[PDB]
């Protein structure tokens, strides 16, 4: 059926190790490590120094590994990998689909659509408004198939209300009907 | 009387896959052998998500106002509502948030806030998203348009609870709807006219006294807050039952398949991976145990809406207690 | 239903799903240990089954009181209740049967055309300032003054049956020409 | 004698046609044969 789907993340991939394969020389980079025999998979980034530095590795409250002191000296902080998360937003009818990256920046990733609830790819901006969503985003925005082409990257309408208004005076304004019908 | 009303819960989905094994092939293989379990819980989540949607939608549905006044700085007359209009949310509601402690989701970029900055404090639930395998799904409307809702709500209150029928709007002052209110549960109109200025200033009184109380001794703000810590306790199960063994060497895979052979490789293996289907399926369990309340509560919000807000209650402690006059909603 | 079905298929991490494969292959000392692991398995997904059924059979008893509400309410009565029944004003609501309930069917009043006209709070005699009548279940419009009923505009004179005698206020517009009946008095 | 006054508030006034309704007579009822408020002077 359409309709907006989690799907397994985007994963990140190590593209190279790190072996206490310097970790100076792959900052920034995912990399699979083995550290005085602790292992995984993460980011190595220089940063402030934290924790005692003769106990060598940093755990977090979750006991994961978080930063390390180096014997070349420095200070690392550890990240993990991060995935990338996916969202399918799909249109039976039409047979399309566009890709949402919630949370992240295009910068990762017609190229793609940076949005308020992250990076769409598939989608183009519209600045066209609805009331009618079947593939609501987020926040105020709703996928809007092109019917195919390309949906549409559609934003929610707010509906107002009738204005009506006070009056200055003793006297006051009735908005009242003139025509009617039956509804179920 | 201040109440709060929950109508959603935070929607999560889960990377189950990634969550149980964390890319390791060789515990992908072994969780082929409990069915389809990830999908179970997929679905299970994809329809507690579309649930909330379906909720908020019907909900702000029914607050939606047919015909409304506008709000003019000065609304209320003598009555001071500068409280409750926009500044665009009103004054009472932004000190409502700014006095809730919510964590940031990162809706539009948490994923590199979480690199560039990283973690905000220990257990930081936002960031473990991108580390454990879940995600955080940002909600059906902005806060624009709901603020549209209760904004437009506001303008109808005076001109909604009139008279006969829900088709006509009578838009008159704040102030007149008052004493109409008044008249209507017991107060003469010779005591209102004698009294008018007496009992403007008795009700700013009792909407001045608000201002300040948003603290601990307010039973409907620490539910505002409940609320919101049972989102954060909901990602905390997924955030820490990771670092757990369940009874293996590691809860690390990895050490697992670093360590042992094979035919006691996916004993431990197969520990974690009970471990891991046991917390995300207690995960989902509570997921659509909490949405089916919010899904009730939001019925209950509606009610209030349209005998409350948009019309005067005479049904003694459905509001607020005492005889009510008037409810307003943020 | 589908859980029942499909996890009797599962292995759990064992041999086979079935039971008699595993005897046939094992001996009593990892016999056992494989049985057991389908045993942990199907007792989960009893287990989650039962907390499920129960889940949902309460509430589809909250849902049945909700429908007994809206029968009394709705089908047995008028709502005056916005919101309750069906959006706009209600009027009469039938009632069917459904799969696995009741499907309501509210047939309300939907306004349509709105058109703004200046009201008056009520009407007083200038002449006799304390004789002052307000309009019921509508309003006193400009056209001089008329009635017209809340949910429809249709001017009609104002009248005794339309109206009703009120306390003297401030806002009540004083009028000393064409009188209605009930102030001539 | 009597006076009216509304159920939220006590601020006597005077019974006028305003704030009574007539009713089938009741035991309970007062029966009053001096200051008769004018709904009852007929």
């Amino acid at each position: 059926e359409s309709g907006v789907y989690s799907v397994s993340s985007f994963e990140a991939k190590p593209s190279g190790s790190v072996v206490e394969t310097k970790i100076a020389s792959q900052l920034g980079n995912c990399v699979e490590y083995s550290l005085y025999g602790v292992s995984g998979r993460g980011v190595f980034q220089n940063c402030t120094a934290v924790g005692v530095r003769q106990q060598r590795f940093v755990y977090d409250a979750y006991q994961n590994l978080v930063g390390y002191y180096s014997d070349d000296g420095n200070y690392y902080c550890l990240r993990a990998c991060v995935s990338v998360p996916v969202s399918v937003i799909y249109d039976k009818e039409t047979k399309t689909h566009a890709t949402l990256f919630g949370s992240v920046a295009c910068e990762h990733i017609y190229g793609p659509l940076q949005t308020p609830v992250g990076c769409v790819l598939g989608l183009v901006n519209s600045s066209l408004f609805v009331e009618d969503c079947k593939l609501p985003l987020g926040q105020s925005l709703c996928a809007l198939p092109d019917t195919p082409g390309e949906m549409r990257l559609a934003s929610i309408a707010f509906n107002h209300p009738i204005q009506v208004d006070q009056l200055n005076s003793s006297y006051f304004k009735l908005s009242i009907p003139t025509n009617f019908s039956f509804g179920v | 009387t201040q109440e709060y009303i929950q109508t959603t819960i935070q929607k999560v989905t889960v990377d189950c896959k990634q969550y149980v094994c964390n890319g390791f092939q060789k515990c992908e293989q072994l969780l082929r052998e409990y069915g389809q379990f990830c999908s179970k819980i997929n679905q299970a989540l994809h329809g507690a998500n579309l649930r909330q949607d379906d909720s908020v939608r019907n909900l702000f549905a029914s607050v939606k106002s047919s015909q409304s006044s506008p709000i003019i700085p000065g609304f209320g007359g003598d009555f001071n509502l500068t409280l409750l209009e926009p500044v665009a949310r009103s004054a009472i509601e932004d000190l409502l948030f700014d006095k809730v402690t919510i964590a940031d989701p990162g809706y539009m970029q948490g994923y590199d806030d979480c690199m560039q900055q990283g973690p905000a404090s220990a257990r930081d639930l936002i960031c473990a998203q991108y580390v454990a395998g879940y995600k955080v799904l940002p909600p059906l409307m902005d806060v624009n348009m709901e603020a549209a809702y209760t904004s437009s709500l506001l303008g109808s209150i005076a001109g909604v609870g009139w008279t006969a029928g829900l088709s006509s709007f009578a838009a008159i002052p704040f102030a007149q709807s008052i004493f109409y209110r008044l008249n209507g549960v017991g107060i003469t109109q010779q005591v209102l006219s004698e009294n008018q200025k007496l009992i403007a200033n008795k009700f700013n009184q009792a909407l001045g006294a608000m201002q300040t109380g948003f603290t601990t001794t307010n039973e409907a703000f620490q539910k505002v807050q409940d609320a919101v810590n049972n989102n954060a306790q909901a990602l905390s199960k997924l955030a820490s039952e990771l670092s757990n063994t369940f009874g293996a060497i590691s809860a690390s895979i990895g050490d697992i398949i670093q360590r042992l052979d094979p035919p006691e490789q996916d004993a431990q293996i197969d520990r974690l991976i009970n471990g891991r289907l046991t917390t995300l399926n207690a995960f989902v369990a509570q997921q659509l145990v909490r949405s089916e309340s919010a899904a009730l509560s939001a019925q209950l919000a509606k009610d209030k809406v349209n005998e409350c807000v948009k019309a005067q209650s005479k049904r003694s402690g459905f509001c607020g207690q005492g005889t009510h006059i008037v409810s307003f909603v943020v | 239903l589908s859980k029942l079905a499909s996890e009797l298929s599962n292995t759990f991490g064992a041999i086979s799903a079935s039971i008699g494969d595993i005897i046939q292959r094992l001996d009593p000392p990892e016999q056992d240990a494989q049985i057991d692991r389908l045993i942990n398995g199907r007792l989960t997904t009893l287990n989650a089954f039962v907390a499920q059924q129960l889940v949902r059979s309460e509430s589809a008893a909250l849902s049945a009181q909700l429908a007994k509400d809206k029968v009394n309410e709705c089908v047995k009565a008028q709502s005056k209740r916005s919101g309750f029944c069906g959006q706009g004003t209600h009027i009469v609501s039938f009632v069917v049967n459904a799969p696995n309930g009741l499907y309501f069917m509210h047939v309300g009043y939907y306004p349509s055309n709105h058109i703004e006209v200046v009201s008056a709070y009520g009407l007083c005699d200038a002449a006799n300032p304390t004789n002052c009548i307000a309009p019921v279940n509508g309003y006193f419009i400009k056209t001089e003054w008329s009635y017209t009923g809340s949910s429809f505009y249709a001017p009609e004179p104002i009248t005794s049956l339309n109206t009703k005698y009120v306390a003297p206020q401030v806002t009540y517009q004083n009028i000393s020409t064409n009188l209605p009946p009930p102030l001539l008095g």
